[PDB]
Formats: structure tokens, C-alpha cells, sequence
């Protein structure tokens, strides 16, 4: 796996076929264990690993009879701390895929946490702490600032994995619904304390001004699960993510209220934001763009050269794709941003 | 300004929990902006709700109206008081009548979504003095704004009960005319699961709109394949609905005559099977088996066989026995009903190696350079999973075993038919019959082997009767007898092997099997 290069459907055959013919459980699962622990030291960066190769061990471990998922277990929390630093695909660029890795790492993290919601929500809280934890007496510190963000970029990212892997394998009678769709309300709080304190603090660093796009991203990525979680099933995923909007809404409405000249660069996002549900054609986007028009209408007359172009143009299967998309956006905003914060 | 206070008042009917916050909403809704009453409003609103002229601003505030409307009167089981109308409900939909009565496009079309399917819920004796305007716009919903309501209908996830309204809605409106984005939209509604009642609207509106201009041809862009697939749908779907599904769909072939076909032939493989054979079964109606079913049959039929044959391992092998049982029975019902169809796709390979042909190769049947290998390997294919889903020996006649020994096919798909026949009686010798076989067994074993002698009798008494410088060209042909080349071999003894092959099969399944 690591030096050479192999095939999966004989890796999977050797895992499945020792989890056969063996008794205890300590060697029912050791060439498994093995594979979880050749995949976890090369996100670890410490081994040369051919993307190829890890995009094989992903999808091995993804498809988890080889008990792959039980010993993920373990470590899902090494999983979630790689995926939410942002330098992480920076530094194994050392050793355009990685986003893809992402993903696919969220897919498994979303099914674990899929497995551990049961009643009890036992996963969600253990790995996920600050979930339903915001901001203690909800500051604008700049390190809760950038911890929140990097929370937001993982609940993103964790969305994403899960809409991918429903997208992938809608046949499943439980879809992969990792965070619980009343907790979302909890979510929407993060977002604002993302918003409301941009002002004040995003001219420190072009990475503040990149958390613009991720937060617009996990409120876009947040809708499109909202939508998939009420065609699947119903009235529940849609008046949550009704709350979300009627909860981030005065957020973004202020945040355009503070500076008059930025409301451009902040307008693009909410512009992007219908672009995504344009994609999407969601039901939330038809239920809510009479009263979103308004808010750029009003703000026409602060467009710099062409929002007004978009919003006219606005005024008037694909989702795999629009979900690729959005990953490969994701990734290369943080590559950029870690490229810009090494300085 | 306004849309702070404006989503304020909102966030109380958005929440996805009931509280009591909707009767305070309800009450500045009536006291502010319906009644021009700003007590208890901030300085910022205050300003801000005389800056603009009052209709801007009801227009503004309209989908807000609408959207908590449309949240109260649809929980009223969450709010329990279902025997009458909330106060706060009361004042509510009144404020929504005065700002209706006393981009508009969007806030018509937010309307229409969210009351198409909350207008019964509203009745025409719930409206107390207070809302007796409200009839003249309640009163026309329990049947252009049309325009935003077929909008609206262009939505993947949208409420059984507001489609079916706006299905009823068109249908009626349609009915007294006597689009094409009617039928996109109804087309893009069937694409999803479909109730019976909402079928039978279906297929009025599409009978109706026949009438209206839909490709007139007596000579999904084409409109009439969207016609074609939904009337697809609407058989699958399914008393005299039948009856008026079958008249709609002959009119249908009637006006595209040729492009029918060919739309049968991509439905055939577009949708995957259980569907394709579901929507047979309501066609033919073959569960209790014995002018354009044959048409539709002919068109189908070869497809289809080409369709199972491609997945024949994942199709008897997995627990798919009610759909190979289905498959079954409806290629019986293909051989003993419409026969030419069935014949034609099991001599595929002959037919495909040369409409005209099949007429002169009935006709030879009643009297009783390299070749296309492609044909010939699709045809052995389809006759290889016809010969194994029938009765063991009915396929083919005997009739025309002995007449393949003199054909006009290339002699390499002739020889090819015999040698599949051989190895299937050859199979059945060794005990692995059918696996749909594998008392009523023993019948079928015992009516093999006289249908396997049937084989043999004909295709002896064909070849008693076939039996009863020059130099340079006897060497040159003899040298060059490639069979794949035809003109080379047809224009006889090596076909005469394969048939003995067959009858030698036959022979040894006779002296081991039927002995026993």
C-alpha cells in the first residue's frame, strides 16, 4: 500500500476473507487494522503515500464484510481533527485530489455518526462537543472567531460527506443524517457569530475574508441537506431550515447595514447563495426568494459594476454535480487560505 | 429597517416549535399596517413605514402575510383547536384579505404554492362576517395567475394534496377551452408517485388536450413522446380508465404512426425492468392468458428480449422469481397469441442475415463479404434465453428446423440455430433443465421429449427428401470455403451435420432420459 501500487477488490477479498476462518477478535480483523493504520499515518504525514493509494484505502474503507468501519471507530476523532485544520491539505501537498479525500473521509465520519444517533445522540456529542455548545456569552474574540469558523468548516464538510454518500447510495431505508436536524438551530447561532462579528474583526487577514465564502458555503451546503432530509421523508427538515434562514437573515441584513461600500463583496455571496438553490431548485429557495429579492433590490443602488447584472439575470441528477463542485470550491479556498496565512 | 421587524414578527410562525408569540405577531400585523396604527413601534420603523407609499409597502410585506397564514392553518392539529378558527388565525387571514382586496409575480407565486394545498382546510362557512370578502378569493380555488400556479407545478418536491388541486385546477380549465408547458408540467408530476385519482386526472387532461393542436402529424421536445410516456405511465399506473387509456393510445399512434415505434423502442430500454414488464401486464392483460397491442408488441418485444438476455445472471439467479415468473408468462403470451412478432425475434439471427424478408421466409416456411456477426451473436443470444425462459422443445417448431436446412440465412446462423437446439436437448439429457422447472415437472419432461421427437421426425423426413478447367474450379472453391465469407458456401453437407447433431442430441436424449 504504501511504497507500491495495488488494487482494491483483492485488499477488500484479504480484509473479508481474514474476517472469515478466525475465532478471536483480536485476528478476525488484523489485516483491517493494518490497512486503518497504514491510511491513518499517511494523514498523519509521516509516510509517502500515492494518492491513488489513499483514494483505495478511502474507498476500501468506505465500502465497510471487512470490518474497516470498526476500527475507523477508534480513531474518528484523528479523523475530524484532520479534516477541520486547514493546513492539512497544504502540508500533504508536500508529499486538486485532496478535497476529494475530504469528502470521502466525511462520508465515513458521517457514518459513523450516523451509526452513533440512535436515541441518544452519543456520537454528535462526544465527537462533535461544541455542536450544541456556542460561543460561551456569545463574544466576537478572535479566537473564538477563527475556532468557530474552523467548527463551521467542519460541520460543512460533514454535511457534505453525507449529502455525497446519500447522493451516491439513496437506496439505503436510513439516510446518513449525521447531525440532528434540531441541533441545526444550535448551527445557525455559530453562523451569526461568524457575521455579526465581521466588521470589527476580517482586515487581519485575508483568511477572515475567506471565511465569508465558508460560512455562505455551509449555509448553502445546510439548506441542500434541509431539502434532501424533507424529500426523503418531512415537515420537520423544512421549518428547521426556515429557522435557520429567519435566523441568519437580520444576520446578513446587519452585516450589509454596517459597512455600505463591502456590501459588494458580501452581496456576491448572497447572490451565490439563490446561484447554489438556482442549481439546486429547492423548494425553501421558491418559499423564500420573494422575500430575498428585496434584500439585494434595496442594496442595488450600493452595487460596484455587475451584482445588479446578476441579480436581473437571477430574477426571473445535477446535484452530484453541484456537489462536487462546491467540494472542489471548498478545497481550493482553503489551500489559498493556508497559502495566505503562512506568511 | 423593515425587514428587521418584518422577520421578527416571522421567526414566531418559522420556528419548528410551538410557542406564544403568533397572537402578538398576529395582532401588530392587524394594528400596523392594515388598520395604520404605529403605536408601540420603534423610531427607525416609524420613519421607515412612512418613507415609502403604503402599497409598496403591503407589497413588500405580503409574502410575509402568506408564509405565517399558510403556517398556522397548516398546523392546526400541532394547535389542537381544529373545531374553529384561532383568534389570532382570525385576525390573521383577515389582515391577508385586506392586504389581497383592499415582482408581484413572485409573491403570486409564493401564494399559490403555499394555498394550493391549504384551501380546503379553508371552507366556504368558515369565513365569519369579518372575512366575507375572503369568498371571492377562496371561492375560485375550489375548482393569469394560472401561469404561476403551472410554475409552481414545475417543483420536485411539492405537496400531494397542492398538486392535485392544481391538476384539478388545469383540468377544469381545460375542459371548457374545447400550451406545451402543461404537458412538461403534468409530465415532470408523473415523474413522481402517482395516486390513483391523480391518474385518472391525468389521463382526462390528456384525452382532452388531444383535441387541442399536439403534433398534428397525419401526414422530450416533440411533444408527442411526452404524450406517449405519460400514457405509459397511466397503463402502468392501473376499469374504463382501460378502455379510454387504449383509444387515447391508438389516436396517439394514429398521429405519429411512425414515431410511436420508435418511442416504444427507447422506453423499452430507458426504464428498467419490473416496469417495462409491469406496464405489459397492464397492456396485455396476460395474467389470465388464454390493434395496436400487436403494434405495440412488435415494437418491444425485440428490445426486450435483448434487454433480459444482457442480464440474464442477474435475473433468475437473484430473488427476482416474481419478475422472471412475470418475463415468463409473457413471452408465452407472445408465442401463443401474436406469433409473428415472437417468431420474428426468435430467428433473429436468420432475419438480421440477408419488411419483404420475413414475408418470403413465411413464405418458404408454408411451403415447407463476411457475413454480419454482430446480428448473428445478438440473434443466438435472444434465442438462447427465449428457448430458456419456454417450454422446453416448443422453440422452435419443427416445421422450422426442417425448413433451416434449406434457407436463404447465411449458413453459418442456420448451422448456429441447430447447434444452440443440440445443446439445449443435450442440457435437458443431462437433467439440467430450466432453472424455472428445476408433477407439473414430469409433465413438462414428458412433453420435451415428444416435442424433441417432433424435432427429429421433421428434420428426417427433410433430409430424405433433400438426400433423394474444371478441375481448377473444384479446387478453387474447395479451397476457400470459408464459411464466415457467404457466397462461398451457400450458393450443403456441413449443415446437414449440424442438423444430425441435433437429431443425435435428440437420439441420446430419447434412449437415456425418456427410457427412465
Amino acid at each position: 500500500i504504501q511504497n507500491a501500487v495495488f488494487t482494491l477488490a483483492y485488499l477488500v477479498e484479504l480484509c473479508g476473507l481474514c474476517y472469515r476462518a478466525f475465532t478471536k477478535e483480536r485476528d478476525k480483523f488484523y489485516l483491517s487494522r493494518s490497512v486503518v493504520l497504514e491510511l491513518l499515518q499517511a494523514l498523519k504525514l509521516k509516510s509517502p503515500l500515492p494518492d491513488t493509494n489513499l483514494l483505495l484505502l478511502v474507498q476500501f474503507i468506505c465500502a465497510d464484510g471487512t470490518a474497516a468501519m470498526e476500527c475507523i471507530r477508534q480513531y474518528v476523532s484523528e479523523v475530524l481533527e484532520f479534516m477541520a485544520d486547514m493546513h492539512t491539505l497544504t502540508k500533504l501537498k508536500s508529499h486538486t485530489f485532496g478535497g476529494h479525500l475530504k469528502v470521502g473521509l466525511a462520508q465515513i465520519a458521517a457514518m459513523e455518526i450516523s451509526r452513533g444517533n440512535h436515541r441518544d445522540n452519543k456520537a454528535v456529542i462526544r465527537y462533535l462537543p461544541w455542536l450544541y455548545h456556542p460561543p460561551s456569552a456569545m463574544q466576537q474574540g478572535p479566537k473564538e472567531f477563527i475556532e468557530c469558523v474552523s467548527h463551521i468548516r467542519l460541520l460543512s464538510w460533514l454535511l457534505l460527506g453525507s449529502l455525497t454518500h446519500n447522493a451516491v447510495c439513496p437506496n439505503a431505508s436510513s439516510p446518513c443524517l449525521p447531525i440532528p436536524l434540531d441541533a441545526g438551530s444550535h448551527i445557525a447561532d455559530h453562523l451569526i457569530v461568524i457575521l455579526i462579528g465581521f466588521p470589527e474583526q476580517s482586515k487581519t487577514c485575508v483568511l477572515h475574508m475567506c471565511s465569508l465564502f465558508h460560512a455562505f458555503i455551509f449555509a448553502q451546503l445546510w439548506t441542500v441537506y434541509c431539502e434532501q432530509s424533507a424529500v426523503a421523508t418531512s415537515f420537520t427538515a423544512i421549518l428547521t431550515a426556515l429557522e435557520f434562514w429567519s435566523r441568519v437573515t437580520p444576520s446578513i441584513l446587519q452585516l450589509m447595514a454596517h459597512n455600505k461600500v463591502m456590501v459588494e463583496m458580501v452581496c456576491l455571496h448572497v447572490i451565490s447563495l439563490m446561484e447554489a438553490l438556482q442549481e439546486c431548485n429547492s423548494t425553501i429557495f421558491v418559499k423564500l426568494i420573494p422575500m430575498w429579492l428585496p434584500m439585494i433590490q434595496s442594496n442595488t443602488k450600493h452595487l460596484s459594476a455587475g451584482l445588479q447584472l446578476r441579480l436581473q439575470a437571477i430574477q426571473n441528477a445535477a446535484l452530484r454535480k453541484w456537489l462536487q463542485c462546491t467540494q472542489f470550491k471548498m478545497a481550493q479556498v482553503e489551500i489559498q487560505s493556508s497559502e495566505a496565512a503562512s506568511q | 429597517p423593515i425587514q428587521t421587524f418584518l422577520w421578527r414578527q416571522t421567526s414566531a410562525f418559522l420556528r419548528p416549535k410551538l410557542g406564544k408569540q403568533y397572537e402578538a405577531s398576529c395582532v401588530s400585523f392587524e394594528r400596523v399596517l392594515v388598520e395604520n396604527k404605529l403605536h408601540g413601534l420603534s423610531p427607525a420603523l416609524s420613519e421607515a413605514i412612512q418613507s415609502i407609499s403604503r402599497w409598496e409597502l403591503v407589497q413588500a410585506a405580503l409574502p410575509h402575510v402568506l408564509h405565517c397564514t399558510a403556517t398556522l392553518l397548516s398546523n392546526r392539529n400541532k394547535l389542537g383547536h381544529q373545531d374553529k378558527l384561532g383568534v389570532a388565525e382570525t385576525k390573521l387571514l383577515h389582515t391577508l384579505h385586506w392586504m389581497l382586496l383592499e415582482n408581484s409575480m413572485a409573491t403570486v407565486e409564493l401564494f399559490v404554492f403555499l394555498f394550493a394545498p391549504l384551501v380546503h382546510r379553508i371552507k366556504e362557512s368558515d369565513l365569519t362576517f369579518r372575512l366575507a370578502s375572503g369568498l371571492v378569493i377562496w371561492q375560485p380555488m375550489w375548482e393569469y395567475f394560472d401561469v404561476a400556479v403551472l410554475r409552481c407545478l414545475l417543483q420536485p418536491h411539492w405537496s400531494e394534496e397542492g398538486t392535485q388541486w392544481s391538476l384539478m385546477y388545469y383540468l377544469q380549465r381545460l375542459r371548457h377551452m374545447l400550451l406545451s408547458v402543461v404537458l412538461k408540467a403534468v409530465y415532470l408530476v408523473l415523474n413522481h408517485d402517482i395516486s390513483s385519482r391523480i391518474c385518472d386526472v391525468a389521463l382526462n387532461i390528456v384525452e382532452c388536450l388531444l383535441q387541442l393542436g399536439v403534433v398534428p402529424c397525419v401526414e422530450p421536445v416533440s411533444n408527442h413522446r411526452l404524450a406517449l410516456t405519460m400514457l405509459i405511465k397511466i397503463v402502468k399506473s392501473l376499469q374504463v380508465f382501460r378502455e379510454n387509456a387504449q383509444n387515447c393510445l391508438t389516436k396517439l399512434y394514429k398521429l405519429d404512426k411512425i414515431q410511436f415505434r420508435q418511442t416504444m423502442r427507447d422506453y423499452v430500454n430507458k426504464d428498467s425492468l419490473n416496469n417495462v414488464v409491469d406496464f405489459l401486464h397492464a397492456l396485455l392483460g396476460f395474467c389470465m392468458e388464454p390493434n395496436v397491442e400487436g403494434i405495440i408488441v412488435g415494437a418491444m418485444f425485440k428490445s426486450l428480449i435483448t434487454r433480459c438476455a444482457s442480464t440474464t445472471h442477474e435475473l433468475h439467479s437473484p430473488e427476482n422469481l416474481g419478475l422472471y415468473c412475470d418475463i415468463r408468462q409473457l413471452v408465452q403470451f407472445i408465442k401463443e397469441a401474436h406469433g409473428n412478432v415472437f417468431r420474428r425475434v426468435a430467428l433473429s439471427a436468420l432475419l438480421d442475415s440477408a419488411n419483404l424478408g420475413r414475408k418470403d421466409f413465411w413464405r418458404k416456411m408454408f411451403k415447407s463479404n463476411v457475413v454480419n456477426l454482430g446480428a448473428i451473436r445478438q440473434g443466438m443470444k435472444r434465442f438462447q434465453f427465449l428457448l430458456n425462459c419456454c417450454e422446453p422443445g416448443t422453440i422452435p417448431d419443427a416445421s422450422i428446423l426442417a425448413a433451416a436446412l434449406d434457407l436463404e440465412a447465411p449458413v453459418v446462423a442456420r448451422a448456429a440455430l441447430f447447434l444452440e437446439c443440440a445443446r439445449f436437448v443435450h442440457r435437458c439429457n443431462r437433467g439440467n433443465w430450466p432453472e424455472w422447472m428445476k408433477k407439473r415437472n414430469q409433465k413438462l419432461q414428458w412433453s420435451a421429449a415428444k416435442l424433441f421427437y417432433q424435432w427429429g421426425d421433421a428434420i428426417g423426413i427433410r433430409l430424405n427428401e433433400l438426400c433423394h478447367e474444371t478441375k481448377r474450379r473444384l479446387r478453387k472453391e474447395d479451397e476457400e470455403e470459408d464459411f464466415l465469407d457467404d457466397s462461398t458456401v451457400n450458393p450443403p453437407f456441413a449443415l446437414k451435420m449440424a442438423a444430425c447433431q441435433l437429431l443425435l442430441e435428440i437420439t441420446t436424449f430419447l434412449r437415456e432420459t425418456f427410457s427412465c
